[PDB]
RNA sequence: GAUGGGGUAGCAGAACGUUGAGUGAAUCUUAGAUUUUUUUUUUAUAACUAAAUAUAGAUGAUAACUCAAGUGAGAAUGGU
């Protein structure tokens, strides 16, 4: 298993578990791009208000 | 002496010494609070610039 | 030190003591060490 | 010696002879007693419930006793009429009828005469207080060590010794 | 893959039920002989480790209890045990200085070494059922 | 002024807010780290996670403060302890049991468990402070949260007249960890015990509260998993919380109780009688089978120290290390449920 | 690390031995056959023995700094062995730094003013490191002349059976079986 | 809580080696004891250390306050038989405390001042050679009983601190091998 | 009788079932004016942003500090500081100090002397005289 | 934007917002000198 | 999965530090510039973090690059 990492030549390379084996390398001028959770993200699930788990499960 | 007259008082509290009944310094000979003639009248004298 | 003539300054604070000890005053802090804005 | 490596090589000890029988081929699991105290951990099988399926044969088994030190025996010599008595003389006359008089006189331990009867307030308070003058004769040295003896005794129970 | 041997096999759930458990891994051929929860500070930087990845460690020479005592010829097969790690990542040392000096010559020239070490954390140390195997 | 301008934009009916607005949380990185540190899901957004750093002293409201998440996080809490501590050793004596039931999740514990976050305390509750810090008021006395126990009627007596309080009514009258229940300003002073009751008091909530979250949020089964994961996974010896009075005594009515044989000190080994430190050994046999051993310096400290051995051995019977929890059941299919063991109770001896 | 961590009381307790300078040694002596030429230990042979036991080196928690040593009880030290003449033979010497007081002493006659005990102790000191412990650790070599000494209740026992006494492994064996009945 | 009375004495004709003998003497000593001994003392400068103690006593009284609850203390120890505190100086020495305003030398130390002036020592073969003579000062530190009362519980509480002796204790074994001795 | 004690607490083992990353701050001063602080400057435009991405359990918080050498600050959960100076530095080895940062923890530095350290006691008791086979002198 | 200041990390602990109320009932000057000026016993003895 | 690694006389390369100078009528400083200390960290003859004491708005300190040397001392029965 390891852990999201910056490559400086490569790009940030996601968190990866080889025991259900995935370098998936996301690089972009943008923080939507690298794939990681912006501000505005935060802001999406701040407003999600009526998401709730189901009775059963809680 | 102000200098370590206030962190005296800061510190010692209800203990802070009484300064005013203490004997003179004798490297100028003044006592607590009093200034000396030449300090008090300015009659030291200065330079012409 | 012995031998230096008692001013007037040693003078007073020799009254002072045996007035302080004999019980006649009592010792309270000094209030004029430093002018502090804090006063405690 | 001049390096740290110098130094755990003058300081070495070999491990158990057991572990130095390592086999050619294969894996082998291996009996291998130690010669060490066994934790509180190892639950005897004797306190192990019926219900729990661990309770295997010795290892020893799937590959006299020491002298005595502490026998007691317990006696009940005192009958509920002979109750009533203890409780009258030590009322009546403590000094005279103390637990050591009437554990004798009713061959019983001394402490169940404390456990049927006990003495006055007065008298119990002059026990404590000779004891507490008795506790003054003792010099800072004998007083230091009378100490490390009751605390000895409450870390002993405490797990700490 | 090579079939345990049966005497391993019929004891070794009498080594994982006694209490307590240890293993002497091996990292490159040193050993190590830890417990779950113990924190193996390696004389080495682990290189391509970051702190929080897991590793699954594959070379035991011996894994035993207080009185069993299961040992493999080069190592144990690793169907039998289950290792893992967590990298808390590296520490370093104080510098050093070795000063290389001969008498009657004022050269003294100095060596500054100051090395890091990564760290682990055994957080598993189980032993299989071999039953189906 | 001019030069300095201030740093965190905000209105100016903010310093006088009891705790700072819920829309703070969105731009603050001390919370996006939190929330980011503990591996928290996605489900949970940053305004729920500010809620439980707010302490009922920085803020009376019942909204916005900690009051019902750690309630409803203490229960969780509690409950996956006492049933994982039941399952793992069943004979734990009642009073050790609330020992190690507030070893784990006690004020004490709790309350590195947040500092083994990363969670730094606000000097004093205000509206300016980001809400990414652990604020309350250490000055407040009265700030507690509702307990299930009740109070008793003699309490007074206890305290002052030292009357006794029994260890089995302890489990209805009292709380989850055995105590009894309801046992301008100026900021030039010091730390206090009772500020460091405040301190302690403030920490725990907050953990309590990020399971209250987790379980409102991700449900029952995300809880389950994070108080196995941060709060059980500490180490504790049980071996340790043990203190006994005439431990001869007990072992004997042990013994007695399960009909064994009486129980016999005999001596394994010794060497250095007669000397300043001395060691005997002396094993407990209940007729042929050895109870328990212990070595010590003096004879009868060593027969003392076996008659622990020996209670200790009893009390700590562990089925197994990771046995299953009743709790097992209720979540998606599992293998049936086997029933596990109840042990009478612990030895009652003169 | 796990392996030191525990209650080391025992591994540190002075625990009192015993040997005979007159029993014969199987594993000590020089003789191995047949069964009656076997002699008890030499002088410098069971000193060996000895400073190894005065070290605590016997240990699997031996270290030098740290004093782990035992006691060692040595009885019938008159009748102790020797080959050679050494007895009649071997001189001791010593000087007090003062020039012509050389003084010197044959074995027979040192163990005659000072028995044969102080002939052991000679030889297990200079076997022991030269350091601030060596008095420490040669006051625990016990060495009397006879059978009789004042540590008859110290000498290591397992389960009543003196170690060294006649059938003390059968009692050190009958208390290992019960020990293994358990989890 | 305590007061303190830090006092440097004059400049006094004499040097550090002579004078340092004087300044352990009064050490630890109450003033009252401490000028007795300076009274009957064959050397020239206790006179001076008499005349520069009793300067000092006359500070801590006014100035500091100290010194100044006797007629209190006398009450509680004869009016109420109260039972006075007994302590022990690091020393070792054992005292009675009826009186804990009583005023004492805590500490004291010498220092060298400027050179009094220079001799010329006239040899033989034309040889000269400069004698300074030193003139040196004393400092001794006032305080009360209070002060010695609470360094000895102190002393007490960290002896009652340190646990008691263990017949067999655990000592650590501080080698680490990556195997089993046993 | 059992008298349960009250003074002692269950100990947390970083690692086992959770994992927290030491590292719980950064902080990263620049300079606009200091010749010092122009690799800082860009390893703040470059380097910073996806690593500061990378690690979304850190706090980064950047600051100007005219007429100082440039410094990166962590901050850790224990409560102690690590300062480093990077003064006259390229981007990619700003990015090497920031790693040696998040790496390591906040003890302090101590040579290396045994590799294990456990809290838990020993699988096989420690040695005794007493509970093996015995021995003859 | 700017250098954070030790006044800057206190407003941001709420620390400040107590200090400006303490220094203020005490007379003393919050985020200043105050009106007292520069020392002048030297000066006006003609200190050069 | 690059190669290489002791060193006197001696030869060579690359740097740091000290003092003064230019950029400099520049940058920063009671929101603490500067404080011979202590402390922390960084492959470190160096700088840096924090703390404690004192109180400066420039006759203060200063990065970076560059310029010139009265530029680096456990060693001369050296000198004061
Ligand atoms: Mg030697
Ligand atoms: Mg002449
Ligand atoms: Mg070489
Ligand atoms: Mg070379
Ligand atoms: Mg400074
Ligand atoms: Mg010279």
């Amino acid at each position: 298993k390891q852990v999201r990492r910056f490559i400086p030549g490569v790009g940030v390379q996601d968190e990866v578990d080889f025991s259900k084996v995935g370098a998936v390398v996301r690089d972009g001028k943008r923080a939507g791009d690298l794939g990681v959770r912006t501000r505005s993200d935060w802001e999406v699930i701040g407003k999600m208000k009526s998401v709730l788990p189901k009775v059963k499960a809680l | 002496a102000a200098v370590e007259a206030r962190n005296e008082d800061w510190m010692l509290g209800p203990l802070a010494p009484r300064r005013e009944l203490d004997e003179i310094t004798l490297s100028n000979g003044n006592f607590f609070g009093s200034l000396s003639p030449t300090r008090a009248l300015l009659e030291s004298e200065v330079s012409e610039e | 030190p012995s031998q230096f003539e008692v001013t007037k300054d040693r003078k007073a604070i020799k009254a002072r003591q045996s007035k302080f000890l004999s019980g006649e005053e009592t010792w309270a802090p000094g209030k004029v060490n430093a002018f502090l804005n804090s006063k405690i | 010696q001049s390096t740290a490596n110098r130094t755990k090589r003058m300081l070495n000890i070999p491990p158990h002879e057991s572990f130095l029988n390592v086999p050619v081929e294969g894996d082998r699991i291996i009996f291998n007693p130690p010669s060490s105290e066994a934790s509180v951990y190892h639950t005897p099988f004797k306190f192990l419930p019926r219900s729990d399926p661990r309770r295997r044969a010795n290892i020893y088994k799937l590959f006299d006793l020491p002298p005595v030190l502490y026998n007691p025996t317990k006696s009940y010599n005192v009958t509920p009429e002979q109750v009533e008595e203890i409780r009258e003389l030590r009322a009546k006359d403590p000094k005279k009828y103390s637990v050591t008089y009437l554990s004798n006189k009713y061959n019983c331990t001394k402490v169940f005469i404390m456990m049927c009867t006990q003495a006055p307030r007065e008298h119990q308070e002059q026990h404590k207080l000779a004891r507490a003058r008795t506790a003054e004769n003792w010099g800072p040295r004998r007083a230091a060590a009378k100490l490390d003896a009751r605390r000895r005794k409450e870390m002993l129970h405490r797990g700490e010794i | 893959q090579p079939p345990i041997s049966q005497q391993v096999k019929e004891l070794l759930p009498v080594l994982a039920a006694q209490p307590g458990h240890y293993t002497t891994i091996h990292i490159h051929g040193k050993p190590y002989l830890v417990t779950e929860g113990d924190t193996v500070k390696l004389p080495f930087k682990m290189p391509g480790v970051a702190p929080g990845d897991v590793l699954r460690l594959n070379r035991a020479s011996v894994i035993g209890s207080r009185d069993l005592t299961l040992q493999g010829a080069p190592y144990v097969d690793e169907r039998l045990f289950e290792c893992r790690a967590i990298v808390m990542g590296t520490e370093s040392e104080p510098m050093r200085v070795m000063i290389k000096k001969k008498r009657r010559c004022r050269k003294k020239k100095h060596v500054f070494s100051k090395h890091k070490y990564t760290v682990l954390r055994i957080n598993q140390l189980k032993i299989n059922d071999v039953s189906s195997l | 002024n001019d030069r300095f301008p201030p740093l965190e934009p905000l209105p100016p009916a903010a310093e006088s807010l009891p705790s700072p607005l819920p829309e703070r949380a969105l731009t603050s990185a001390k919370l996006a780290a939190l929330h980011a540190r503990l591996n928290l899901s996605p489900k949970i957004p940053l305004q729920t996670l500010a809620r439980t750093l707010v302490d009922a002293s920085a803020d009376e409201n019942p909204q916005f403060n900690n009051a019902n998440l750690a309630f409803v996080g203490q229960t969780l809490i509690n409950y996956h302890i006492a049933e994982w501590l039941l399952c793992k050793y069943p004979r734990l004596p009642q009073g050790i049991l609330f020992s190690a039931m507030k070893a784990y999740a006690g004020p004490k514990p709790l309350l590195q468990i947040a500092r083994s976050w990363g969670v730094d305390t606000a000097a004093v509750p205000g509206g300016e402070v980001d809400p990414g810090l652990l604020q309350f008021d250490a000055l407040k006395p009265g700030v507690a949260i509702t307990n299930f126990g009740y109070k008793r009627t003699e309490l007074a007596y206890l305290e002052k007249f030292k009357w006794r309080r029994g260890m089995a009514s302890r489990v209805v009258l009292d709380d989850d960890f055995g105590d009894v229940v309801r046992s301008d300003v100026s900021y030039d002073r010091y730390g206090n015990p009772d500020t460091r009751a405040a301190a302690e008091r403030a920490h725990a909530y907050f953990v309590r509260a990020v399971v209250g979250a987790i379980y409102a949020h991700c449900g029952r089964e995300a809880a389950k998993a994070f108080v196995k994961a941060h709060i059980m996974s500490r180490t504790l010896d049980i071996a340790k919380l043990f203190e006994f009075k005439y431990p001869t005594r007990e072992l004997a009515a042990l013994c007695a109780r399960e009909d064994f044989e009486p129980p016999v000190a005999r001596l394994l080994s010794e060497t250095g009688r007669q000397s300043r430190t001395p060691v005997f050994v002396v094993g407990i046999y209940s007729g042929s089978d050895k109870l328990g051993e212990g070595a010590a310096s003096s004879l009868d400290h060593a027969r003392f120290k076996a008659a622990m051995n020996a209670l200790k051995a009893w009390y700590l019977y562990s089925p197994g290390e990771n046995p299953r929890v009743p709790s097992d059941m209720l979540e998606e299919g599992a293998k049936p449920w086997t029933p596990a063991y109840i042990d009478m109770g612990e030895v009652i001896s003169r | 690390m796990s392996q030191t961590v525990g209650a080391t009381r025992l591994a540190y307790s002075r625990v009192w031995h015993h040997i005979s300078a007159v029993t014969p040694h199987p594993t000590l002596s020089t003789i191995k056959a047949p069964s009656e030429a076997i002699t008890p230990p030499s002088l410098g042979r069971l000193a060996s023995r000895i400073a190894t036991i005065l070290m605590g080196k016997h240990k699997p928690i031996w270290d030098p700094s740290t004093d782990c040593g035992d006691y060692v009880v040595v009885t019938n030290c008159a009748g102790l062995y020797t080959t050679g003449h050494k007895k009649w033979r071997k001189t001791y010497y010593r000087h007090n730094t003062r020039p012509g007081s050389l003084q010197a002493i044959t074995m027979d006659a040192l163990m005659e003013k000072h028995g044969g005990a102080e002939v052991l102790r000679k030889a297990v000191s200079g076997m022991l490191p030269k350091n601030r412990l060596r008095d420490k650790r040669l006051a625990r070599l016990k060495a009397f002349e006879g059978d009789a000494h004042p540590y008859k209740e110290n000498l290591v026992r397992f389960g009543g059976k003196v170690v060294g006494a006649p059938g003390w492994e059968e009692a050190v064996k009958a208390i290992r079986e019960a020990d293994m009945e358990r989890l | 809580t305590e007061r303190k009375l830090v006092y440097k004495t004059g400049y006094l004709p004499t040097s550090v080696k002579k004078l340092v003998h004087l300044s352990r003497q009064i050490r630890g000593k109450t003033v009252s004891e401490a000028l007795v001994q300076m009274q009957f003392s064959k050397k020239k400068m206790a006179k001076e250390v008499k005349t520069e103690l009793l300067r000092a006593e006359a500070k801590a009284i006014v100035t500091r306050g100290m010194g100044l609850g006797k007629a209190a203390a006398a009450a509680a120890q004869k009016e109420t038989g109260a039972e006075p505190v007994k302590i022990q100086t690091k020393d070792g020495k054992h005292l009675e405390i009826r009186d804990p305003t009583r005023i004492y030398v805590a500490e004291t130390f010498v220092n060298k001042g400027f050179t009094r002036g220079v001799e010329l020592d006239y040899r033989a073969r034309g040889r000269v050679f400069k004698m300074n003579k030193p003139t040196t000062t004393m400092t001794v530190v006032l305080k009360e009983e209070k002060t010695r009362i609470r360094e000895h519980q102190e002393r007490v509480a960290k002896k009652l601190r340190q646990g008691p002796w263990v017949h067999l204790p655990d000592r650590p074994v501080t080698s680490q091998r990556q195997f089993y001795s046993w | 009788t059992v008298k349960a004690l009250t003074q002692i607490s269950s100990a947390g083992r970083n690692g086992v079932g959770a994992f927290v990353l030491q590292c719980k701050k950064l902080d990263i001063h620049y300079s606009d004016w200091a010749g010092s602080s122009r690799g800082m400057n860009g390893f703040i435009k470059s380097l910073l942003p996806k690593f500061a991405a990378a690690n979304p359990q850190i706090e980064f918080v950047v600051s100007p500090r005219p007429a100082k050498h440039p410094i990166l600050m962590g901050h850790y959960i224990n409560g102690r500081t690590k300062a480093i100076c990077v003064r006259n530095m390229e981007p990619l080895e700003i990015l090497k100090k920031a790693e040696l940062l998040r790496d390591a923890s906040g003890e302090k530095p101590q040579k290396f002397k045994k590799p294990v350290t456990s809290t838990n006691p020993s699988v096989r008791g420690v040695w005794s005289p007493y509970h093996g086979q015995g021995m003859a002198v | 934007p700017r250098r954070v200041t030790p006044v800057d990390k206190e407003r941001m602990v709420g620390r400040w917002k107590v200090i400006q109320k303490e220094l203020q009932k005490r007379e003393l000057p919050v985020l200043g000198t105050g009106n007292h000026g520069k020392y002048v016993e030297l000066k006006w003895l003609g200190s050069k």
